[PDB]
C-alpha cells in the first residue's frame, strides 16, 4: 500500500530514475496484505516515459525505417479464454485507427513469465499485447495526443457495443507507457523482464501499490492511472457521478469538435472511485488546462476567513469551489500531464507524504521516507505536505515549483479579483429588503389543524423544539432506542422515519467538527451550473447563500430577487380521487416541471401551501426525490434550481434527507409559525424573537454539520444529491424508480400504503373535531401514545424473577415478553424442525452454553464505580468474560478480593480517546478489543457531563476535574485498513497472549470491510445493531442511525463464507437480546458469541428512567453521586441468575428442537421461515436476501483454529535474545542496531517483557539503551515503559511514540548532515497520541496533529504543523518554530511555550479555550530554560545551544498558551 | 573579543590587570569625537554567536547600546601585514600569496627563483620567535646544502 514518484529536475531522461523506482516499489512489502500462498498480491504498478530507442530498434529489426518523429505506444488487454474476440478485439482497433489516416507499425507480444503469479490471480489473466502505431501526417504533438486520445474512447465505445467483455487499454500515448499486474510489488520486474533492459530510460516514474478489500483480483483494477496515481480512498463518488451527468449536457469546447460527440457518457461503467476522478481529470487535462490548475479545481484548498494568506489565493480558491464541486476524502495525489508533475494532498491532509531533494537534481516523493537508499551527505532538504497544498516540478523547463512559489504563478495568469466581483449575497438583498409587507399570523385553530394533519404531538414542542430556540443546541437522550422499526408499526410515522443515516468504519475516518469546524463549509449557490471547460466572467455571476436553510424573510427577499423568471408548482392531490391519486398527482408535477423549465423558467419553488379539507400534502421528500430524478433523467436540471416550502419541517433529520434527495434551498414555515405563537405565549421569557429564530437557525447548521461528519464530506455542494442513506422498508420499485441511488434489501410498502396513510392522517385531522394535541409517546411511554420494547410489567416481572431466583417466573416473563404483536425483523421468522424432540437431559449442560455469553463494555464515567465492579465480580463468578469499556479500570482492583471475588476484567478496550490506556492497562487483559462505531451513535464519539467528573475520574484519565470530555469521532490512528493492520500489529506485539477484536455497526456495504479486516488478522467481529443503549447521546442519532443487526450479522456471514474466511475469525453479536428464543435465531444467522448489556442493568436494580446524563439517577446505577450511590440494590447472585435462566431456556429450546449442541445449529439457516403478518396489511417483505444459504463446502461453519494468528517477528526479537543479563541479573546494558523502514514498533516486545517483569516503573531512567542508525519503520517505540531509552540517528516515519507509557526517545540527524535541524521534517505524524509520561525530544519539524490527547509526556520539538496540541490534556510542549492554523484547538490542560520570531502566532492560534500571553514569572522561566538545556544535552542541537547563549534578549520572544478551565487550579498563578 | 581568544599570552593580561589597566572586553570602535585633536572615542558592543561546526565564531554588533569613552590619546594596533616586495626589489618574478608571504618550498626552503632563498616571519605571518629561529636554522642548512651542490658540480 503506497503511492511513490521520482523525477529529473533539469528534465534529461536516465536509467538512474528507472532502477531507482523499481528499487523503491522492492520495499513496500511489510504493509500489504502478507498471504500463506506467497504469490498471490492485490495489484501493483509503474509509469514511465516511452523508451523510443527500445521501439526503433525493434521496428528497424523488423525491417521497416525508423521515423523522425516520436513514437505511439499503446498497450491492450485482450481476451484469452476465445480466438474470436482477440480476432474481433484486432478487427476493430485497426478499422478504428485507421480511419484517421496514422501508420500501424505492427503488433508485439509482450514476453511474461507466469510461474510467480498464484491461482485466482491466474484464472483471469488476460492476454497482454502492444500495438506501435507511426505519425506520417507530419501534425504536431498536441494534435497527436488529442487524436489517440479521440481514438482511444472512440475503440472503447465501439468495442462496448458488442459487449465484447474482458476488454482493456492500459495506455495509448506517444509520451508514457504503464506497466501494471495483479503480482506482488517485489516480483514486478520478474513478471515483466522488459523494464530490466538498459534502454529503459526516463525522466519520470510513478509507482503505486495497493490493498484491496476482498480475494478476487481484476486486472483492469490495477493503479496507476493514465495521468493519476491515488492513495487513500474517495468519499463522494454517488454524487459527483450524478453531478457529472448534469453537467455533460452542456459542456463543449473547440479543441474537440464534432468529435465532443462521443464522449458524452465520460464515466463508464465498471470503475471505482479512483477511475472516475482519472476520467474526469484527464478530460480536463486534454482541453487546455494544466495539471495543477486541475487539481486545484477538483481537490480544492480550504478556504478560511483568516488573514494567512493573501488575497490573491483567496479570489482563486473562490473561483475554483465556484465552478466545481470538490470530490472529497483522503487522498494522496501522484499525478502527470504531458509537462508537469505534481504531487498533492487533499483537504484535511489524512495520508503523508514525504519528499526529499538530492544534488543530482533529483526528486524523491512517497508515503514513507526510507524507501530509497541514498546517504545524507547527498541531500539538500527534506519536507512534507500539509493539508491542501502541492509541490510541483516542470520538465519542459526543468523548474521546482514548492505550494507557496506554485501559488503564486498560478494566481497571475487571470485576473481573478476582478471576476470574483460579480457575486452578489442576500444580506445585502435582505437588508434593502424594508420592514413593510408582513402578513398576519395564522390563527391557532388553523395552526393546530395543519399540524395535527402530519402528526406533530406535544412532546416534539416541549423536547426537541424548546431546547433548540431555548439554548443554540439539539435534545439529548441517554438509552437505546426501543421503538418499533416504522413499516411494523401502526401509528402515522412520517416518510423521513424510513431512511437511516449513513457513517463510516475502517476504511474511511469520519471528520470531527466541534473542533476543525474551519474546513467545513455551507455555502448555497443558485445559478451557477454552466459549462465546465470554459473561462471567463460570466461563470462567476450568480447568487450565493450563507445556508441552504432560510426564514420567511428571508425567503421572500430570495422570491423577490427572483421574482419574474420563477415558475410555482403545486404538490397536493384530491383526497376523493380515488385508489390511485397519489400516482396521478406525482405524474401530474413531474410532467409540468418539465414542461415549465423548457419554457425558460429557471426557478422551481415546489409548494405545499394550498393544502386543505379537501386536498392532502404530498410528501415533500418525495415530490422533490420525483422532481429531482426526472429533470435529471431529461437533460434539464443544469438549468434551474429547487426551492421547497415545507409544512412538516421541524427536526434537524428532514432537512438533512431533503439536501440529500437533491433540493437546493429548503423553508420551513410551519416550524416559525410555531415558534412566534410560543412566543407570544410567554414562554421564553425575555428573549426576542429574532434572537430566537437566529438561535434556531444555528442550532440547525450546527446538526447538520453533524450529519454531514458522519460520513466524512466537508462541503454541502457535494452532498447535495447524492442519496447518502438508505431505506429500510420501501419497495424496490418505488426506490429504483424516484429515488437517485439508494438500495433497499427488504422491499416493503408501495404507493398504496403511502397514500392510505397519508389520507388517514387527513381525514383524522380535518373531519374530526380537534381541540389540542395528543400528549404523544415516541420518546417516552405513553398509554396514549406508541408501543415499546420494555414496558412497566416486563420490567418488573424480571426483576422479581431474578430477585426471588425462581425459573417458573422467569417462563412467565418469557411469555409476556414473546406474544406482543410483531415489532422487530426478528418477529416474523419461524423455526421449524424435521426430526424427532429429544430428551432435556442429553444437550450440553449449562456451564459450557453460559461461558458463550459476556457483558458489552460500559465504562466507568457512566456507571458508578459499585455497579461496574459488581457485573466484573458476577460474570468471572461463572466463567464467563466481562468488559471494562472505555474510561481506564482502577489498578488496585488488579488483584482477587479476599473471598476471592477478582473485581478484574477480562476485556480491554481502545478507546477514541485513549483515556487510560497505558502499558499496565494492555497486559492485565486476556482478550482485546478495538472499538470502531458504537451501536447508538455510529460515526460519534461518547460524552461525558462536565459535572459527571469527579476527582476519582479525574484520576483515572488524567483529566482536569469538572470538565465536559468528548471523545473524538476519528481515531487519528486509523485512516485506512493498512493503519489498521499495523494497529492490530501494534497491539499483538505489545501483549503476546491476547487477541483482538473489532466492533462494527450494521449497515449495508459491511461485508466488504468484514472481509478487508479479516485479511488484518483479526480473529474475532463484533457486530451491534441500533437498538443499543448509551449513556449520553443526541436524540436524532439515537432513533435515526443504524441497521438491525439481523441485516449485518447476515451479510457479513455470507461474505466470510463466500471468501473462504469464515474458518478462520468468530462472530459476536449483541443489541436488544432479551430471551432464549432471540439467542437461538442469532446462532442460527451465524453468531458465536452473544452479548446481553441492558438486561443485566435492568437486573441489578435500573428500571429504565433514562436520566442518566443528569446524574440523578433514583436507584443508582449510572451515577457519581454519594447521597445516590448509597442508594445501590445491586448483587451478582441477580446476574448469575439471569445467566442460568437464559442458558437454560436455550436448552429448553434446543432439546425441543432435536438438536443437543449449539454447534449442531451454527449457520443452518435453513431451520427459519417467514410468515407475515395477514392479508390486512400487506406489506411485502421479502426476507430471502436474509435466509439464502451460501455452502461451505469443505471448511466447517465456524472458527476451527487455535489460539490467536500470529504475526511476523521484529527486530525485537533479536533484542530479547541479547539483553539476557538485564532479565536474569537486571544489570545495565547497552545495545547498537541497524534500523530500516521495513521494520515497525521497534522497542514494544522489550517493554512487554520489562513491565511483566518490574513494572511500569521499576528502573531507574535510562537502564537499557538502545542506538540504531537509519530511517526507522512506523510506531517506534509504541508503549515504552520507563527505563528503555532509544536513540534513533536519522528519521522517523509516523505515529513514533504512541502511548508513550513512561520511556524515553531521543532523535537526531546525522553527524555528517549538512542540513539546518530546524527546516527540516525529521519525524512524521500523529506524535505522541495518548502518551501519559516520558520524554521525547527531535531535532527537527513535525507533522500534522502533533501531540494530540497527550496527557502526561514532555516534549521539546523544533517545529510543527497544522492542527497542533489539538485536544491535550496534559504535560508541556516546548515548539521552537512556526506553526499552522487551528493550533491548541479543544486544549483543556497544560501548557505550551512557542518562540515567535515572525510574531505571527496571534494569526495562528485557536483563541477559543486557551490563552496566551508572555512569561512574567521566573518559576516558569526555570522550566523552559531547564527543558532547553535537557534538550542541548541529549540532541546536541545547535539552534537551541544558540537560544541558550543569548538568553536574556530571547526570554522576551516566547509565547506561553495555558487553557482557560485551568486559571484558578493553577498553584503558582501566571499573573502579578 | 572575549577574554579567552586572547592572540599573546595571558600572565601579561593578568600583570597588566594588577598594574592598573582596565579592559573592555567585545567592543569595536566606530568612531572618534573631536575638532582637530580626538576628544573621545565613540564604540558599540558585539555580540559572539556559538562556535560554528567548523570552529568559527561570527559576531555580530548589538543595535542598542553604543557608547562613548573619553579619551585623550589613542593608539592604533591593529596589525601587521608583509610590504609589496617584488615591487620594491626590483625583481617582479618573486612569487607571491595574496597577503604578502612569498611561497617556498618545504625542504630545500628556496624561493621561486634560483639562488634566492627567503626564510623567518615573511612567509608565516604573526608568529612567535622560536619559530623564527626554527625556521633560520633550516633555511641556514638549505643554503649550505645547495651552495655545496652547485660548487660541487
Ligand atoms: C450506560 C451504557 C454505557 C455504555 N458505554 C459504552 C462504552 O463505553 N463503550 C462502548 O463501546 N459501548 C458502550 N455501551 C453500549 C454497549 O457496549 C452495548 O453496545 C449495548 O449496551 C448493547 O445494547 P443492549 O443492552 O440492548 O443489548 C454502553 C451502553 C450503556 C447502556
Ligand atoms: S434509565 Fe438510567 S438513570 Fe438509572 S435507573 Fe436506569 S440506569
Amino acid at each position: 500500500c503506497g503511492v511513490g514518484f521520482i523525477a529529473a529536475i533539469d528534465g534529461k531522461p536516465r536509467r538512474s530514475v528507472v532502477e531507482k523506482g523499481i528499487e523503491a516499489l522492492k520495499a513496500v512489502w511489510h504493509r500489504g496484505a502478507v498471504d500463506a500462498d506467497g504469490k498471490t498480491g492485490d495489484g501493483a504498478g509503474i509509469h514511465v516515459a516511452v523508451p523510443q530507442k527500445f521501439f526503433k530498434d525493434h521496428v528497424k529489426v523488423i525491417g521497416h525505417r525508423a521515423p523522425d518523429n516520436k513514437l505511439a505506444v499503446g498497450q491492450v488487454f485482450l481476451p484469452r479464454i476465445s480466438l474470436d474476440a482477440q480476432e474481433a478485439c484486432r478487427c476493430i482497433v485497426e478499422t478504428e485507427i485507421l480511419a484517421f489516416g496514422y501508420y500501424i507499425y505492427g503488433w508485439r507480444q509482450v514476453p511474461i513469465n507466469v510461474d510467480i503469479i498464484g491461482e485466482k490471480a491466474n484464472a483471469t489473466r488476460p492476454e497482454i499485447e502492444q500495438i506501435i502505431v507511426g505519425n506520417n501526417k507530419g501534425v504536431s504533438d498536441e494534435q497527436f495526443e488529442l487524436d489517440l486520445y479521440i481514438i482511444r474512447r472512440r475503440i472503447e465505445k465501439a468495442v462496448k457495443g458488442e459487449q465484447i467483455n474482458d476488454f482493456y487499454i492500459c495506455s495509448l500515448s506517444a509520451r508514457s507507457i504503464i506497466y501494471k499486474g495483479m503480482f506482488l510489488a517485489e516480483q514486478l520486474t520478474t513478471f515483466y523482464p522488459d523494464l530490466l533492459d538498459e534502454r529503459f530510460e526516463s525522466d519520470f516514474a510513478i509507482y503505486h501499490q495497493r490493498y484491496s478489500t476482498n480475494t478476487f483480483p481484476t486486472w483492469p483494477l490495477a493503479q496507476p492511472f493514465r495521468m493519476l496515481a491515488h492513495n487513500g480512498e474517495i468519499n463522494t463518488v454517488k454524487g459527483n457521478v450524478n453531478w457529472m451527468k448534469a453537467h455533460e449536457t452542456r459542456m463543449e469546447h473547440p479543441a474537440f469538435g464534432t468529435h465532443m460527440q462521443d464522449l458524452k457518457p465520460v464515466i463508464g461503467v465498471g470503475l471505482s472511485d479512483s477511475g472516475s476522478l482519472d476520467t474526469v481529470f484527464e478530460v480536463m487535462v486534454r482541453a487546455g488546462r494544466t495539471a495543477p490548475m486541475v487539481k486545484m479545481m477538483l481537490v480544492p484548498q480550504a478556504l478560511t476567513s483568516s488573514q494567512t494568506t493573501p488575497d490573491n489565493h483567496k479570489a482563486l480558491i473562490q473561483y475554483c469551489n465556484s465552478v466545481m464541486e470538490p470530490w472529497d476524502g483522503p487522498a494522496a495525489l501522484a499525478m502527470t500531464d504531458g509537462r508537469w508533475v505534481v504531487g498533492g494532498m487533499d483537504r484535511n491532509g489524512l495520508r503523508p507524504m514525504r519528499y526529499t531533494i538530492t544534488t543530482d537534481g533529483l526528486i524523491i516523493g512517497g508515503s514513507e521516507t526510507g524507501m530509497v537508499k541514498i546517504d545524507e551527505t547527498q541531500v539538500i532538504e527534506k519536507g512534507r505536505l500539509g493539508p491542501g497544498e502541492m509541490i510541483a516540478v516542470d520538465l519542459q523547463s526543468g523548474k521546482l515549483y514548492r505550494d507557496r512559489e506554485l501559488k503564486d504563478h498560478l494566481a497571475t495568469l487571470k485576473p481573478w479579483d476582478k471576476w470574483v466581483q460579480n457575486t452578489t449575497h442576500l444580506d445585502e438583498l435582505v437588508k434593502t429588503a424594508s420592514l413593510k409587507g408582513e402578513p398576519s399570523d395564522m390563527d391557532k385553530a388553523e395552526l393546530r389543524r395543519r399540524q395535527q394533519a402530519f402528526g406533530l404531538t406535544m412532546e416534539d414542542m416541549e423536547l426537541i423544539l424548546h431546547p433548540m430556540v431555548e439554548d443554540g443546541k439539539e435534545a439529548i437522550g441517554s438509552m437505546g432506542d426501543d421503538s418499533p422499526i416504522a413499516v411494523l408499526s401502526d401509528k402515522y410515522r412520517g416518510l423521513h422515519h424510513f431512511f437511516r443515516q449513513n457513517f463510516s468504519q475502517v476504511t474511511n475516518p469520519p471528520i470531527d467538527s466541534l473542533r476543525e469546524r474551519r474546513v467545513m463549509s455551507l455555502k448555497t449557490r443558485l445559478g451557477n451550473l454552466g459549462n465546465i471547460l470554459d473561462e471567463d466572467e460570466t461563470q462567476t455571476r450568480l447568487l450565493q447563500l450563507e445556508s441552504p436553510v432560510l426564514t420567511t424573510a428571508e425567503f421572500r427577499a430570495m422570491r423577490d430577487y427572483m421574482g419574474d423568471t420563477a415558475a410555482e408548482i403545486d404538490a397536493t392531490f384530491p383526497v376523493d380521487g380515488g385508489p390511485e391519486a397519489l400516482r396521478d398527482a406525482l405524474r401530474r408535477i413531474r410532467q409540468e416541471t418539465e414542461d415549465a423549465v423548457r419554457g425558460g423558467a429557471t426557478h422551481v419553488i415546489l409548494t405545499d401551501e394550498a393544502m386543505g379539507p379537501a386536498r392532502a400534502a404530498i410528501p415533500a421528500i418525495l415530490a422533490t426525490g420525483a422532481v429531482h430524478t426526472h429533470l435529471i433523467r431529461s437533460n434539464l436540471r443544469t438549468f434551474t434550481s429547487l426551492n421547497v416550502r415545507t409544512a412538516e419541517g421541524l427536526d434537524t433529520h428532514y432537512f438533512a434527507v431533503l439536501i440529500g434527495v437533491g433540493a437546493t434551498t429548503v423553508n420551513a414555515y410551519l416550524a416559525q409559525e410555531a415558534i412566534a405563537e410560543r412566543h407570544r405565549r410567554g414562554l421564553f421569557g425575555s428573549m426576542p424573537l429574532e434572537k430566537g429564530m437566529a438561535n434556531y437557525k444555528k442550532a440547525i447548521d450546527d446538526g447538520l454539520l453533524k450529519i454531514m461528519s458522519k460520513m466524512g464530506i466537508s462541503v454541502i455542494s457535494s452532498y447535495r444529491g447524492g442519496g447518502n442513506f438508505e431505506a429500510i422498508g420501501l419497495s424496490r420499485a418505488l426506490v429504483a424508480e424516484h429515488f437517485p441511488a439508494m438500495v433497499s434489501r427488504i422491499s416493503g410498502i408501495g404507493l398504496n400504503g403511502i397514500q392510505k396513510k397519508v389520507l388517514e392522517q387527513h381525514a383524522t385531522a380535518y373531519n374530526e373535531e380537534v381541540v389540542a394535541l395528543p400528549v404523544g409517546g415516541f420518546y417516552r411511554f405513553r398509554k396514549s401514545g406508541d408501543r415499546h420494547g420494555w414496558e412497566g410489567g416486563v420490567i418488573h416481572t424480571l426483576q422479581q424473577a431474578v430477585t426471588n431466583d425462581s425459573y417458573t417466573t422467569f417462563k412467565k416473563y418469557s411469555e409476556q415478553v414473546n406474544k406482543r404483536p410483531p415489532m422487530q425483523l426478528r418477529d416474523l421468522l419461524e423455526l421449524r424442525s424435521t426430526k424427532a424432540p429429544v430428551p432435556v437431559d442429553e444437550v450440553e449442560s449449562i456451564t459450557a452454553i453460559r461461558k458463550r455469553f459476556i457483558t458489552p463494555g460500559m465504562s466507568m464515567g457512566a456507571l458508578s464505580p459499585e455497579a461496574h465492579g459488581t457485573l466484573n465480580v458476577a460474570m468471572n463468578r461463572i466463567g464467563a468474560k466481562s468488559d471494562s469499556g472505555e474510561g481506564g479500570e482502577d489498578p488496585a482492583r488488579f488483584r482477587p478480593d479476599k473471598n476471592g471475588d477478582n473485581w478484574n476484567s477480562a476485556i480491554k478496550q481502545v478507546a477514541s480517546g485513549r483515556f487510560g490506556v497505558t502499558a499496565e492497562y494492555l497486559n492485565q487483559c486476556r482478550e482485546l478489543e478495538i472499538k470502531v462505531a458504537q451501536g447508538a451513535k455510529p460515526g460519534e464519539g461518547g460524552q461525558l457531563p462536565g459535572f459527571k467528573v469527579t476527582e476519582m475520574i479525574a484520576r483515572l484519565r488524567h483529566s482536569t476535574p469538572g470538565v465536559m470530555l468528548i471523545s473524538p469521532p476519528p481515531h487519528h490512528d486509523i485512516y485506512s485498513i493498512e493503519d489498521l493492520a499495523q494497529l492490530i500489529y501494534d497491539l499483538k506485539q505489545i501483549n503476546p497472549d491476547a487477541k483482538v477484536t473489532v466492533k462494527l455497526v450494521s449497515r449495508s456495504g459491511i461485508g466488504t470491510i468484514a472481509a478487508g479486516v479479516a485479511k488484518a488478522n483479526a480473529d474475532i467481529i463484533l457486530i451491534s445493531g441500533n437498538s443499543g443503549g448509551t449513556g449520553a447521546s443526541p436524540q436524532t442519532s439515537i432513533k435515526f442511525a443504524g441497521l438491525p443487526w439481523e441485516m449485518g450479522l447476515s451479510e457479513v456471514h455470507q461474505v466470510l463464507t463466500l471468501n473462504r474466511l469464515r474458518h478462520r475469525v468468530r462472530l459476536r453479536t449483541d443489541g436488544g437480546l432479551k430471551t432464549g428464543r432471540d439467542i437461538v435465531i442469532a446462532a442460527m444467522l451465524g453468531a458465536e458469541e452473544f452479548g446481553i448489556g441492558t438486561a443485566s442493568l435492568i437486573a441489578m436494580g435500573c428500571i429504565m428512567v433514562r436520566q442518566c446524563h443528569s446524574n440523578t439517577c433514583p436507584v443508582g446505577v449510572c451515577v457519581q453521586d454519594d447521597k445516590l450511590r448509597q442508594k445501590f440494590v445491586g448483587t451478582p447472585e441477580k446476574v448469575v441468575n439471569l445467566f442460568t435462566f437464559l442458558a437454560e431456556e436455550v436448552r429448553e429450546i434446543l432439546a425441543g428442537l432435536g438438536f443437543r449442541s449449539l454447534n449442531e445449529v451454527i449457520g443452518r439457516t435453513d431451520l427459519l421461515h417467514q410468515v407475515s403478518r395477514g392479508a390486512e396489511h400487506l406489506d411485502d417483505l421479502d426476507l430471502n436476501p436474509r435466509l439464502a444459504q451460501v455452502d461451505p463446502g469443505e471448511n466447517a461453519r465456524y472458527c476451527t483454529l487455535q489460539g490467536r494468528n500470529e504475526v511476523p517477528d521484529t527486530l525485537d526479537a533479536r533484542i530479547v535474545a541479547d539483553a539476557r543479563p538485564l532479565f536474569e541479573e537486571g544489570e545495565k546494558m547497552q545495545l547498537a542496531y541497524n534500523a530500516r523502514n521495513t521494520q515497525r514498533a521497534i522497542g514494544t516486545r522489550l517493554s512487554s517483557m520489562v513491565t511483566r517483569k518490574f513494572g511500569m516503573f521499576g528502573l531507574q531512567p535510562g537502564h537499557i539503551t538502545i542506538r540504531l542508525r537509519g530511517t526507522a519503520g512506523q510506531s517506534l517505540g509504541a508503549f515504552a515503559v520507563q527505563g528503555i531509552k532509544l536513540e534513533v540517528m536519522g528519521d522517523a516515519n509516523d505515529y513514533v511514540g504512541k502511548g508513550l507509557s513512561g520511556g524515553t526517545i531521543v532523535v537526531r540527524p546525522t553527524t555528517s548532515s549538512p542540513l539546518e535541524t530546524n527546516k527540516n521534517t525529521i519525524i512524521g505524524n500523529t506524535v505522541l497520541y495518548g502518551a501519559t509520561a516520558g520524554k521525547l525530544f527531535a531535532a527537527g519539524q513535525a507533522g500534522e496533529r502533533f501531540a494530540v490527547r497527550n496527557s502526561g509526556a514532555t516534549v521539546v520539538v523544533e517545529g510543527c504543523g497544522s492542527n497542533g496540541c489539538e485536544y491535550m490534556t496534559g504535560g508541556t510542549a516546548v515548539i521552537l518554530g512556526r506553526v499552522g492554523d487551528n493550533f491548541a484547538a479543544g486544549m483543556t490542560g497544560g501548557m505550551a511555550y512557542v518562540y515567535d520570531l515572525d510574531d505571527s502566532l496571534p494569526l495562528y492560534i485557536n483563541d477559543e479555550s486557551v490563552i496566551f500571553q508572555r512569561i512574567e514569572v521566573g518559576h516558569y522561566e526555570s522550566q523552559l530554560k531547564h527543558l532547553i538545556e535537557e534538550h542541548v544535552t541529549e540532541t546536541q542541537s545547535r539552534f537551541a545551544a544558540e537560544i541558550l547563549n543569548d538568553w536574556a534578549r530571547e526570554v522576551t520572544k516566547f509565547w506561553q498558551v495555558v487553557p482557560k478551565e485551568m486559571l484558578n487550579r493553577l498553584e503558582v498563578p501566571v499573573h502579578l | 573579543r572575549d577574554r579567552k581568544n586572547m592572540p599573546g599570552s595571558q600572565r601579561e593580561v593578568a600583570h597588566a590587570e594588577e598594574e592598573g589597566v582596565e579592559f573592555i572586553w567585545q567592543a569595536a570602535p566606530e568612531g572618534f569625537t573631536g575638532d582637530t585633536v580626538v576628544t573621545g572615542v565613540r564604540a558599540v558592543r558585539i555580540h559572539l554567536g556559538v562556535a560554528d561546526a567548523t570552529g568559527r565564531q561570527t559576531p555580530q554588533v548589538i543595535e542598542g547600546s553604543e557608547f562613548t569613552v573619553q579619551a585623550d590619546l589613542v593608539i592604533k594596533a591593529l596589525g601587521f601585514e608583509p610590504e609589496d616586495l617584488p615591487n620594491a626589489f626590483d625583481e617582479p618574478e618573486l612569487k607571491v600569496t595574496r597577503w604578502g608571504t612569498l611561497l617556498v618550498d618545504h625542504r630545500t626552503k628556496m624561493t621561486n627563483m634560483d639562488g634566492v632563498f627567503a626564510a623567518g616571519d615573511i612567509v608565516r605571518g604573526a608568529s612567535l620567535v622560536v619559530w623564527a629561529i626554527r625556521d633560520g636554522r633550516d633555511a641556514a642548512e638549505g643554503i649550505h646544502a645547495y651552495a655545496k651542490a652547485k660548487a660541487e658540480a
